[PDB]
């Protein structure tokens, strides 16, 4: 059968490019720092980071230092490193290097500077070995995973208007590298998405839909990892156990709907999970499955 | 089976169960 | 300053209601019990429930299928909810541009058509507009963009209806920019990621001259009225402390963790009073295991 | 001291909490004393 946990992509060896994704909320910021420090503390030798893509950045709060435009070490870590991309700035260098204001406002700017994030690496692939996006809640990160299509589009009609209105050159490799991130996002031994839930209607529902369109897409996914749960069945309140109930009537439907991914379930623990310590703490359980009976007082541990 | 086997077995398994009518059965037996 | 909502819910003069904050916080929840609230209470007004969030809920939360087309709440005579679909509605400005349909922003830029729909249709004294719309955002980061929208096109601008789009730009930054039309409704947890994020966004927002006055803390344990909750409530205590002093202004409804999913008209309904009069621990304890299916 | 009194007194309070330096001075409120 299929392991609950995320062993397999912790070992990888060919992985490039790792969202964690879904509803807002479930826990992306919290999974894509476990993973992340799971797989830098499980190849030393390889160099990890972690990008936020979420126009509201949480990486620097989750792990309580400041990182920002320019990646950077996280404390406590030889080979693991945060960027949270920067809009203004990005920007301003744009303007610098060659309006920018009223740009670094208009809705999209966020994917679309993303987006060309991953551009300036692959056009250095020719680093680091491999990235890990915390991204946005889901309806902004399936703009993002669009965009190879939607801009190879744009730069086809965008030479149409210029043959109209009487730099080739500069299309063609704009071109070239967006069709190079389409390649490697489509291939499923260097690309894989993640997907975060909690067993409830809504995140469940929207977690299907989000699977079924990233499959369209030729996206891989083989992982999701369902959070916040109680495992109340293993002194628990009247509350704990009603919402118990609801959690095991979403995970039965989850264990048939996904019985062909790695379903890794993760507990509430006793506090928010914030710090290097803590967030590796955590993070063991998407290595080794948490067993509610012999690894229970770990949420307690925080 | 290999691991190698394993892998390319649920790749087929996943995606077989979104083929033709499956994603809008999935839906379906969701809500 | 009163624990509730009462005062919004019986406004007069809003028509334009926001309601945000971070991911999952529930948005869509409350935005759904704000509008019954306001419904129940004004049976003489049309409301409209509209989701700017392009992963929509709204059917999620009532159960049943809503679209870009408004549809009134099964149930109820004046609350109806919208979730456009930016590849229909383009199709269909079309017949009456796939490129455009995935384009990122096209979901703000759709939703902001609409609001300049609204306002033109009530300019023209169109019979059937709503009185009032309620916005179900989109989780903080894409909202502020939206929010933005009214004055970064304000800047940006056959050319006369160029300067028309620019006259309904201005129409829409005076009316969200009045405290009398226009309102934004926090949501947090009393987490930190969630305290920060919402402290950030209304310092934004009070940036851009939009008023916020009211703040909803949600998914509340009350716990001193089992180990795990005890610790977590010690947790949000500490946050609810320091909420409690930043927002000594402001109207703070505090609203209790459920023992399941709130979901259909009737569970948002029961849940939604405490909007209206604050959620005493003590007395209404019971309520929060009252939830149907 | 009317409603209309009460809000005209709140929103002036509000705005200024946010004029001055204040605006800093309470996210430096919220990040410093989180652990
Ligand atoms: N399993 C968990 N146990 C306890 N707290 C959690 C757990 N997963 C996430 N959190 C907390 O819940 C909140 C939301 O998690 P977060 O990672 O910010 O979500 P997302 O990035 O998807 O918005 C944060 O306050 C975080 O500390
Ligand atoms: N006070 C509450 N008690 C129980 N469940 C809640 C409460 N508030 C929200 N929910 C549930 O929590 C989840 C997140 O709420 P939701 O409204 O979707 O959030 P947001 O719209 O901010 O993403 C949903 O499954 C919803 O039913
Ligand atoms: F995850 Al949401 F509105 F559904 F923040
Ligand atoms: F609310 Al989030 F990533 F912080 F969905
Ligand atoms: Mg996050
Ligand atoms: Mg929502
Ligand atoms: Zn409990």
């Amino acid at each position: 059968t299929v392991e609950p946990n995320l062993h397999s992509l912790i070992t990888s060896t060919t992985h490039k490019w790792i969202f964690v994704g879904g509803k807002g909320g479930v826990g992306k910021t919290t999974s894509s720092c476990s993973i992340a420090i799971q797989m830098a503390l499980s190849q030393p030798n390889k160099q990890f980071l972690l990008i936020s893509t979420d126009p509201a950045h949480n990486l620097s709060d989750a792990f309580g230092e400041k990182f920002g435009k320019d990646a950077r070490k996280v404390t406590g870590m030889n080979n693991l490193s945060c960027m949270e991309i920067d809009p203004s700035a990005a920007l301003k260098d744009m303007n610098d290097m060659a309006l920018a204001d009223l740009t670094g406002s208009i809705p999209g700017i966020d994917e679309a500077l993303s987006f060309m994030e991953v551009m300036k690496h692959i056009k250095r692939q020719e680093t680091f070995d491999t990235v890990i996006f915390d991204t946005a809640p889901t309806g902004h990160t399936l703009r993002f995973l669009q965009l190879p299509n939607t801009l190879s589009k744009l730069l086809e009609k965008f030479g149409e208007i210029t043959n109209k209105l009487g730099i080739s050159g500069k299309l063609n490799e704009l071109k070239a590298n967006v069709e190079t991130i389409r390649q490697q996002f489509t291939d499923p031994d260097l690309t894989t998405f993640v997907c975060v839930c909690i067993s409830e209607f809504l995140s469940l529902y929207e977690t299907e839909r989000l699977i079924q369109e990233l499959i369209s897409y030729d996206m891989d996914v083989n992982s999701i990892i369902v959070n916040q749960l109680l495992f109340a069945e293993n002194h628990n309140c009247k509350r704990c156990q009603a919402r118990w109930k609801m959690q095991k009537k979403y995970l039965d439907q989850i264990d048939e709907l996904y019985e062909d991914f790695h379903v890794v379930k993760m507990p509430l623990c006793a506090g928010e999970i914030r710090g290097l310590n803590n967030l590796t703490k955590f993070s063991q359980f998407l290595n080794k499955e948490y067993n509610p009976i012999t690894d229970g007082k770990v949420i307690y541990e925080l | 089976l290999t691991e190698a086997e394993k892998r390319r077995l649920l790749r087929e398994r996943r995606q077989k169960k979104f083929s033709n009518g499956g994603a809008s059965s999935r839906l379906n037996k969701i809500t």
